[PDB]
């Protein structure tokens, strides 16, 4: 799997929450930074 | 026997280790290719000599490309810097450097110093410097900058020189060259039969800026950790006079290029580049990528004629002209191939300024490439250590970004081709670098394992070639841009509330983020279910890959107005961080309209980056 597979479900928490704000998401996209930063493809 | 990765890495290694890099690099030192100015005679026999070498590696093909560019030397009148005490009046200098795209003119005032020249230096002195001649020091950022950022605040000309705390050099009298477009290219030819300076500006030797300083008052700041020599301001009885007058010269210039066809899909290539102008002998500057460069042509021109490499696509190797004067030679190459070269190109790899030092191995590049180099920091060894260069899992989010002075910025900022650059350096900068004193005698002495430090540099230059051309597959690693698109949603929305009290909304900003996410997530499971063997479905997945860098680039600005249209890497207001400065200034330097104009043409870019993601029509 690609990293962005791995951070699927963070990508997805990160969208809710943008979705729920609009009607601060901070720590969601945080979680993805993170997720993605670490992530090792190879 | 088809060869698998590691006989191939095994093969290049074996090669390196026979490989003599300093016998060429002191071919290069000697007098029939020194000093070696773009477009000299010189020049052009280091051009010849280094495409009958090609010839002799038995390259598939060998070709040149010349460009007709005007460029700025020094004139017959001689350069000066003068003080003017009326009642007297003496020379200081006649400087045997100069810097190329100076204003010619002749100005006189106070002379005031600003460090590196950098926006934050000038900021923070007492003394206005408008209607003054400037003095600052070489580093930090590049001459076009320090000049730029001194017009802007009225000064009427620059001095630069070489502060002996950080360019410790014995020779006080030592002159040297550099140029001052904030550009790349000629900035100068019409399209029939632009970042240039609009006042003189002027290198000049430190012993010359002691006098200068001698003339001068009050300390400069400790924390500029120059010498106790440097003052601040000229004395109210003193004046400088600064008189340049280089002239416009139209020279010819030749690239020379050879390419190792590919055996599966040879109309793609990776561009592999060297810089072979200098001013003055230019050994580190030009001689170590050349070297570089010849060394890397023969061993995989063996490697495919003797050793069964067949690399699936082209590989180029390209000695420019006219590097000195902001990659001209490279610049014109492009340009002949403005919205195409993508489709063909899928990287550049620099070599210039490879071999600095042996402390630092430092790399700057296009996200594209990240995953390629960090699989070559862990199959390659430092130098001097043994240790592997892969000592920090969390190197990537420490690069900092390609500068305009360095070759491979125009290939990815102009062209939107994936490009790298990479050193084995110090934390200071090398001394000699624009100078008479750049020469073998003087790199070998500071680097006595030269050859070694050099076989390391062509070792991760030959990986990523490697890496680049084996498989079927495209090393490109497009996924690294969730990043930093998440990187810059995280930026912007520190100003969320300035967003709401303009009425604004990020909605469809972060659904193009949402939507490029997951359209690379369907590429990479796309290439995952490919019949690897299919050259029909692997190319069209591969001509894929090859145009996410180029849909970064801004398709709203002219290239002619806004040469560097790349949102990430570029220059100008279509850059998402230039997004980010005018929105940090409404807290009435703040312009609204332009933001809402940069927020729609930022937010268009991406999601037309993400809709290009997709294959067909109808998916
Ligand atoms: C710099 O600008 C100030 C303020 O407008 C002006 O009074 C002064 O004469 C200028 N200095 C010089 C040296 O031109
Ligand atoms: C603000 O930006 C708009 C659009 O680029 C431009 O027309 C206008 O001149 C700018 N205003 C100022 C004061 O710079």
């Amino acid at each position: 799997e690609g990293c962005a597979s791995r951070c699927m479900k963070y990508n997805d928490e990160l969208e809710k929450c943008e979705a729920r704000m609009m009607s601060d998401c901070e720590q969601e996209l945080e979680d993805l930074l993170y997720c993605l930063d670490h992530c090792h493809s190879q | 026997s088809r060869l698998y990765w590691d006989d191939l890495k095994r093969k290049l290694s074996e090669k390196l280790d026979s490989t003599d890099f300093t016998s060429t690099i002191k071919l290069l030192n000697e007098n029939s290719y020194v000093p070696r100015e773009a477009g000299s005679q010189k020049d052009e026999n280091l051009a010849l000599y280094v495409e009958n070498q090609f010839r002799e590696f038995k390259l598939s093909k060998v070709w040149r490309d010349q460009h007709f560019v005007k460029i700025q030397v020094k004139d017959s009148a001689q350069n000066s810097v003068i003080i003017v005490d009326g009642r007297l009046v003496y020379l200081v200098e006649n400087p045997g450097g100069y810097v190329a795209y100076s204003k010619a003119a002749t100005v006189t005032g106070k002379l005031v110093h600003a460090n590196f020249g950098t926006k934050k230096d000038f900021e923070d002195l007492y003394t206005p410097v408008n209607g003054s001649i400037v003095i600052v020091r070489a580093g930090k950022i590049t001459f076009a900058e320090k000049v730029a950022n001194a017009e802007s605040l009225n000064a009427i000309g620059v001095l630069i020189y070489m502060d002996q705390t950080k360019f410790p050099i014995v020779n006080a009298e030592l002159s040297f060259f550099g140029h001052a477009h904030l550009g790349t290219g000629d900035p100068y030819t019409p399209g029939f039969p632009s970042g240039l300076p609009n006042i003189p500006v002027q290198t000049i030797s430190r012993a010359a800026a002691e006098k200068l300083f001698g003339n001068m008052e009050g300390d400069c700041p400790s924390d500029w950790k120059t010498d106790s020599t440097c003052r601040m301001v000229t004395s109210e009885s003193k004046n400088v006079k600064l008189t340049v007058s280089n002239v416009l010269k139209e020279i010819k210039i030749l690239n020379i290029f050879g390419v190792i066809k590919g055996f599966v899909e040879p109309d793609h290539y990776v561009v592999v580049g060297a810089q072979r102008d200098a001013w003055g002998p230019g050994a580190a500057k030009s001689g170590v990528g050349t070297a570089l460069l010849l060394k890397l042509a023969q061993m995989f021109s063996d490697m495919v004629l003797k050793d069964g490499f067949q690399p699936s696509r082209s590989i180029i190797f390209a000695s420019w002209s006219a590097g000195d004067f902001g990659s001209v030679g490279a610049t014109e190459w492009l340009e002949g191939y403005l919205s195409s070269l993508h489709l063909k190109a899928f990287t550049y790899i620099n070599l210039d300024k490879a071999v600095l030092g042996t402390s630092n191995f430092k790399v700057s590049a296009s996200p594209l490439l990240y995953t390629l180099i960090e699989k070559t920091m862990q199959n390659v060894k430092h130098p001097v250590t043994g240790q592997f260069l892969y000592q920090d899992s969390n190197w990537a989010s420490k690069v900092e970004k390609l500068t305009l002075d360095n070759a491979a910025f125009p290939f990815l900022a102009y062209s939107g081709i994936p490009a790298v650059s990479f050193c084995f350096c110090e934390d200071t900068d090398y001394p000699y670098l624009g100078t008479t004193m750049d020469t073998y005698k003087e790199l070998i002495e500071r680097i006595p394992e030269l050859n070694k430090v050099a076989r390391a540099a062509a070792e991760v230059a030959g990986q990523f070639v490697i890496k680049l051309t084996h498989d079927v597959e495209l090393n490109l690693d497009y996924e690294r841009y969730n990043s930093q698109l998440l990187s810059f949603v995280r930026d912007l929305n520190q100003y969320r509330a300035d967003i709401k009290e303009m009425g604004l909304s990020l909605q469809w900003l972060y659904s193009a983020r949402g939507d490029f996410f997951r359209a690379t997530s369907r590429l990479t499971t796309d290439f995952g279910n490919a019949e690897k063997t299919d050259r029909f479905v692997m190319k069209k997945l591969n001509d894929r890959v090859m145009r996410v860098e180029y849909h970064f680039l801004s398709p709203y600005v002219s290239p002619k107005e806004s040469p560097f249209r790349h949102v990430f890497w570029g220059s100008g207001s279509h850059t998402l961080p230039a997004l980010l400065e005018n929105l940090k200034l409404r807290k009435g330097a703040f312009n609204e309209t332009l933001f809402r104009n940069q927020l729609a043409l930022a937010t268009w870019t991406i999601q037309g980056a993400a809709n290009a993601l997709s294959g067909d029509v109808w998916d």
